RNA sequence: UUCAUCUAGACAGCCGGACGGUGGCCAUGGAAGUCGGAAUCCGCUAAGGAGUGUGUAACAACUCACCGGCCGAAUGAACUA
């Protein structure tokens, strides 16, 4: 590719059949960005590049693909290694079709590379291997032949295990050969790599022998039994000094060869060898040595890019192929709609329905291109469409807009190419949208156009931090960062906190602090400080207020009689869930109350408000007698519990699970004696004497944890979850594969750093995500500053600036 | 201690001059539980004694004032072995002790007595198994969803014993390079020894 | 990596070994006694620690 | 379609855990809700005990029969009123078997026992009572064992 | 000094077995000898703990008590100063 022009490129857009849409993954060193590199000297965060491919028809009618011409496009996305950075693959792989999968021969197949394995099979994604940094086990580890071809041996067997337990039940073929073509091998620093299709087809020009059957000879246990000129199949003794395989005989021997010559410096060896070989040389390039001449003369003698591509365009599923099988796992709307029919067959002249998955930044903060591929139909510069969020409900009315699209752009490696329109399964850009979708999302021309797939990925955002402007004045400053943040990034989250605090979460230590570089330099560009978040905290009562809490007016002409119970779990979650809602009227609120959780009728009858903010988990019961102006001062005490269940008297927190009883109250006859004045403060001491009479406990947020690691490292788990306080709850293991489920409840107090001490006790392959559960009751009494619970209160109060000691009972209580 | 041994040494006196016939049988590399069900088919065809050899010489050369017949014994009663006393036709009797040979495990450090092949077969184990097979270096491929070995590979040689990485593949796949039984070594009846063939 | 026997033959020199709790000095692993002078060859010694 | 065998133990009349049973048998083609039922159905008889429940594999077909256990035949045995397992630590396997059903026991235990006799397979059956706790005529498993071996009490040697 | 083992074979050393009821009963999410509470049985035994440790999520797999094969005459332990 010279570049040729951008309707030229249109014209290969054009061509559907004839592109490739893949991504490279691998572990995090394994060579993905040399190998691009080597890969686009002859052709030419993650943004799509691309590749010109060109072959010959002997070549072409060896495509189990629908296909047309000699001439191929390879857009090629550069998916990330990191585990911290894997929803960028998982929009890569959404994107595209096939998959390079880099494994490095000295590593072998490591954790990631298992990882963006499992995705891609995962997302219906076709492997093809490359074995890398054969330079390293050549130079590194002195293999000489048969070391180097069992470490081969043994990565594609691991890659095939893997996909053989991770690949579904539609395609069944899809494991990785070297024989079937669907594996090379190559050094992508050194810019060559080869193909046995490739060493097959030269030694069918060189010694005119079938290609067929070479092709399955030169792997594996074959052997040419030379000075007999027999192709043996094992090597009964070779009667005498054992004899070598095809695959070192014929393929690794010219390479070995040609590595010990130029490594030694055999400098009268190595133009005999070269010129056997048909390597040329350049004004310069004669007076070149070793580690710099082996580099050149591998380029010529292997090309790295011209196996690279081979395998590409000979086994890589083109679009029209791949969105067959694809399509109704990237659409929830029925297999039997216009829609879903016209994604699997890519038919250009169907509706649009394209599906924008990153932003990528424009160097003009505040527009980020939105990146994307269309499924269906053709996209025009200047066309009515439809955006969906990506929640948007088909039937009704959702976050959809009407709007058009301002430019179709072509992406490329870092710079951008208007483009009129695109055809179906193709990668563009979109310019002068996505003011209107916050993360990703569909863009339609149909009416009845379900939105696609949410794009799942294996990570989710689970350490969290605080964060806050030092200067104050520059808050909208850190409210902007945070929302371009919360867009660039597809996996971080931002959001406020039960104690008003930004909190942004991440997938993990690495991608939460370049997310926190990025906050603090490129998308706030104000000076914040980075925390972790302060836990929120509930005031409980785990016992029935020992002695009944008394509470006089400022004018003593109005008591107070109360006290406090520990309502149950379960009425709390009815409450919360809307099981038990103070808009529902009493006589059926309390029916429900006394059948399904125990309550007496009278009792439940009796509800006077909830708390706090009049709807929450804390309930005021009316066990007075015969008070007589009780509905007089019905307004004040519900307004004194919502103060009292908004402020709790251990630390200032809310209430939670409170029962307040009113066993009697004392009033004056005179309304003017009994104001909001003088009962609102009679009964919030009241209720804070019968809250701290009745054992006085906190209550803390309990995480729900489910960690997908395979059979290995579940003991890291167990290890981490009991240093940590955790809780196990169930155990699975995934049908056929050895992937396990453990579900926990982490305390959210000892999640801070949960992740990343899983991630050490499992070797980076334990997968967890989080979720708030529930509040766990402290067992530890509150007061007491030495104690577990009496620790965080003290921090809390210190925090707060309130005093150091917890106003005990006594205050609140009048003596009588 | 002297009260077990005194109580052994009449059992055992008991054994010699109740029941007719008695094979020492060798029971090398005999588990316990190849010794249960050997004594559970002979159950009464025949009856079990073992002890320690220099005991048994001891108790037989205390008996041989009264019964000096078993003098040819003592010369066979070496190695480790026990008596199989009986009043039964020697054959079956002989045929029932050597019928019970069980293929032991693969024991790691264990001298191979012959060639230990790996075999290009369809396993049917699930593809999690792969390790083992890489750990010795037999090329397989997943068939069918199992493992299959691709080529023949000589596991261990004749020579030299298994190690721990050769055991556990061996034992998953259920390949024991050896048999265990009760061997017989000696027969004695009528007052005369003679060997078991 | 290292093959598993030639893993055992190494660790057989640098691991299976025992160590003084009073002066720290690597011992062989069926040791009774330490065999150094300045902790007066105390008996109370201690497995090397297993790596993993 | 062969004599594939899994000797999973579940809690009897309830289905068994399918984390308990998939991870094994899933290639086979059990389905899971399949096995669970039919373990309860084979489970029914020994009604809340914990029995060993062995099944073949065959044309994808498990056949759920309970193991005979010398533990939960004599859980079965003291009649068990169906426990709250949720209640407390080690609700008592307290009660009363009787040499009958001992002996019925031991009887359906003979046949995979070593023992020379029924009074041998009593015996045994007598110490696995003994370690679960209950009683036998008010005395203890181990006096009624000693009285096997010194005569007072003679098994039938059917 | 005291108590023990020993030609009916001691100690050490090398090699073999180290089972069956049985995943003994119980919370446990899981606990199969080996996180723990109590229970310390029976069988076959020459002998084998409802287990001395390593190990597993649980298994598994190794190991030791205990008994054997080899050797053949003394040996072991706790103390005393
Ligand atoms: C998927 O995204 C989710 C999950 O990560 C998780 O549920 C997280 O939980 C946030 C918290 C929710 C808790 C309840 C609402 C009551 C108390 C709240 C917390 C503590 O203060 C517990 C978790 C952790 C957060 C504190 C520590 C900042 C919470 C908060 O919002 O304040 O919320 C985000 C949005
Ligand atoms: N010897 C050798 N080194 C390599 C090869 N490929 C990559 N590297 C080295 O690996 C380092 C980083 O690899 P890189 O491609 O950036 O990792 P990735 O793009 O994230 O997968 C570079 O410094 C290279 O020198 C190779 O084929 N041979
Ligand atoms: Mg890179
Ligand atoms: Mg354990
Ligand atoms: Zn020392």
């Amino acid at each position: 590719m010279v570049a040729f022009t951008v309707d030229q490129m249109r014209s290969l857009m054009d061509k559907v059949t004839n592109v490739r849409n893949m991504s490279v993954i691998a572990h995090v060193d394994h060579g993905k960005s040399t190998l691009t590199d080597s890969l686009v000297q002859r052709a030419g965060k993650s943004t799509a590049i691309s590749l010109y491919s060109e072959m010959s028809d002997e070549d072409v009618k060896e495509i189990k693909q629908k296909t047309d011409g000699n001439s191929f496009l390879i857009n090629l996305i550069d998916s990330p290694g990191h585990v911290d950075f894997s929803s960028e693959v998982t929009a890569a792989l959404r994107v595209t079709d096939g998959a390079l999968v880099v494994v490095d021969t000295i590593e072998g197949v490591c954790v990631q590379t298992e990882t963006v394995l499992r995705q891609a099979l995962g997302e219906r994604i076709k492997p093809v291997v490359v074995i890398n940094k054969v330079d390293r086990a050549l130079l590194e580890l002195q293999v000489s032949k048969e070391d180097l071809y069992q470490t081969f041996a043994r990565t594609v067997e691991s890659v095939n295990v893997i996909v053989s337990t991770y690949a579904d039940e539609v395609l069944g073929d899809v494991q990785v050969y070297p024989a079937r073509g669907t594996v090379a091998f190559g050094s992508g620093l050194h810019g060559w790599a080869f193909t046995i299709r490739q060493f097959a087809t030269r030694y069918a020009k060189k010694f005119g022998v079938d290609k067929a059957k070479m092709m399955d000879r030169l792997w594996g246990d074959s052997f040419f039994n030379p000075k007999t000129k027999k192709w043996t199949n094992k090597d009964t003794d070779a009667e005498g000094k054992p004899l070598e395989r095809a695959f070192n005989m014929f393929i690794l021997d010219p390479i070995f060869r040609l590595f010990t010559a130029i490594m030694n410096f055999k400098k009268d060896e190595i133009p005999v060898l070269l010129e056997k070989l048909e390597i040329v040389l350049k004004g310069d390039e004669k007076d070149l040595e070793g580690k710099a001449l082996l580099k050149v003369v591998m380029r010529k003698f292997l090309p790295a890019a011209d196996a690279l591509l081979e395998m590409i365009v000979l086994h890589l599923p083109s679009p029209v192929t791949a969105q067959a099988y694809r399509a109704e796992q990237l659409y929830e709307g029925p297999a039997d709609d216009a829609n879903c029919i016209a994604i699997k067959n890519c038919d250009p002249k169907a509706d649009l329905m394209l599906y924008v998955s990153k932003m990528v930044p424009t160097s003009d903060k505040g527009r980020f291109y939105a990146f994307g591929r269309v499924f269906a139909g053709t996209v025009k510069s200047g066309q009515k469409v439809r955006i969906q969020g990506p929640n948007y409900v088909p039937g009704k009315k959702d976050d959809l807009f009407i709007k058009a699209i301002q430019r179709v752009v072509l992406m490329m490696g870092r710079f951008v190419e208007p483009i009129d329109d695109c055809p179906a399964g193709n990668i563009i850009g979109l310019v002068g949208i996505d003011q209107f979708l916050l993360k990703t999302g569909t863009l339609t021309t149909s009416e009845t156009a379900h939105n696609m797939k949410v794009m799942k990925f294996s990570v989710s955002p689970v350490v969290q931090v605080a964060v806050e402007v030092k200067n104050a004045n520059d808050l909208p400053k850190l409210v902007e960062g945070l929302k371009r943040l919360s867009k660039s990034d597809p996996c971080v989250l931002t959001y406020m906190s039960e104690s008003g605090e930004h909190i942004v979460a991440g997938t993990g230590e690495l991608h939460l602090e370049i997310c926190l570089q990025d906050l603090e330099h490129d998308h706030a560009g104000v000076p914040l400080k980075i925390s972790p978040p302060v836990v929120a905290y509930r005031e409980t009562v785990e016992s029935e207020s020992s002695q009944t809490a008394l509470s006089k007016s400022p004018n003593k002409h109005n008591r107070i009689y109360l006290k406090a119970e520990p309502i149950d779990e379960e009425v709390s979650l009815a409450i919360e869930n809307g099981i038990i809602n103070p808009r529902d009227d009493f006589k059926a609120r309390a029916r429900i109350m006394a059948d399904d959780y125990g309550w007496d009728v009278t009792d439940a009858r009796k509800i006077w408000c909830f708390g706090p903010d009049g709807n929450g988990p804390n309930l005021v019961i009316d066990q007075t007698k015969a008070v007589q102006y009780l509905h007089e001062i019905k307004d004040s005490v519900v307004a004194a519990f919502q103060w009292a269940t908004k402020e709790g008297p251990i630390f200032g927190e809310e209430m939670r699970s409170v029962r307040v009883n009113i066993l009697d109250v004392t009033l004056h006859a005179d309304a003017i004696h009994r104001g909001g004045g003088q009962i609102i403060p009679t009964m919030r001491r009241a209720t804070y004497a019968g809250f701290l009479l009745a054992d006085p406990k906190i209550q803390e947020p309990v995480f729900l944890v489910e960690i997908q690691c395979p059979e290995q490292a579940v003991g890291g788990i167990y290890s981490v979850l009991n240093k940590k306080r955790g809780q196990v709850v169930s155990e699975e293991q995934r049908p056929g594969t050895p992937l396990f489920t453990v579900k926990a409840y982490l305390p959210v107090n000892e999640s801070f750093g949960f992740t990343g001490e899983l991630r050490q006790a499992t070797g980076g392959q334990a997968f967890p995500q989080m979720v708030f559960d529930h509040w766990s009751t402290l067992g530890s009494d509150p007061l007491d500053p030495t104690s577990k619970a009496g620790e965080i209160v003290l921090a809390a109060r210190k925090r707060h600036g309130m005093k150091e000691e917890v106003p005990g009972w006594q205050e609140y209580y009048d003596k009588l | 201690i002297r009260e077990k041994k005194a109580e052994y040494f009449a059992k055992l006196r008991e054994y010699l001059e109740e029941y007719k016939s008695l094979f020492v049988v060798g029971v090398d590399n005999v588990s316990s539980q190849q010794m249960h069900e050997v004594r559970k088919e002979l159950r009464g065809r025949a009856v079990v004694l073992m002890g320690k050899n220099t005991m048994v010489r001891r108790a037989i050369r205390g008996f041989l004032s009264d019964l000096p017949d078993f003098e040819k014994l003592l010369p066979f009663v070496k190695g480790n072995v026990g008596f199989v006393f009986t009043n039964e036709p020697l054959t079956e009797i002989k045929n029932v002790i050597v019928s019970n040979r069980v293929a032991a495990p693969a024991r790691a450090g264990a001298v191979a007595p012959e060639d230990i092949w790996v075999r290009a077969v369809n396993t049917g184990m699930e593809p999690g198994k792969t390790s083992f097979f890489q750990a010795l270096g037999v090329p397989t491929k997943i068939a069918r969803g199992t493992i299959e070995i691709v080529s023949d590979v000589k596991v261990v040689d004749a020579g030299n014993k298994v190690g721990q990485s050769e055991a556990s593949l061996l034992n998953l796949l259920n390949i024991s390079p050896f048999t265990f039984g009760l061997t017989v070594v000696q027969v004695y009846d009528n007052g005369q020894v003679f060997p078991s063939s | 990596i290292i093959e598993p026997s030639l893993k055992a033959l190494a660790s057989k020199y640098n691991c299976d070994k025992s160590v003084c709790r009073k002066c720290y000095a690597r011992l062989p692993p069926r040791a009774t006694n330490c065999r150094k002078r300045k902790c007066g060859h105390t008996n109370q010694l201690r497995p090397k620690k297993k790596l993993k | 379609n062969e004599v594939k065998y899994l000797y999973l133990r579940a809690v009897g009349g309830e289905v068994g855990a399918s984390a308990a049973l998939a991870p094994k048998i899933g290639p086979l083609g059990l389905s899971p809700k399949k096995v669970g039922e039919d373990i309860a159905k084979a489970t029914k008889e020994f009604k809340g005990i914990k029995v060993t429940v062995q099944l073949k594999i065959q044309n994808r077909q498990a056949a759920a029969s309970v193991v005979p256990s010398a533990s939960s035949l004599v859980i079965t045995a003291l009649k068990e009123p169906p426990r709250d397992r949720k209640k407390d630590k080690n609700v008592k396997h307290s009660g009363n078997i009787q040499l009958d059903e001992i002996i019925e026991i031991a009887r359906q235990m003979r046949d995979k026992s070593f023992g020379r006799t029924l009074a041998s397979v009593t015996k045994e059956i007598l110490g696995t009572a003994q370690s679960v706790g209950c009683r036998v005529d008010f005395k203890n498993p181990h006096d009624i064992i000693e009285g096997i071996n010194a005569g007072e009490i003679e098994i039938p040697e059917n």
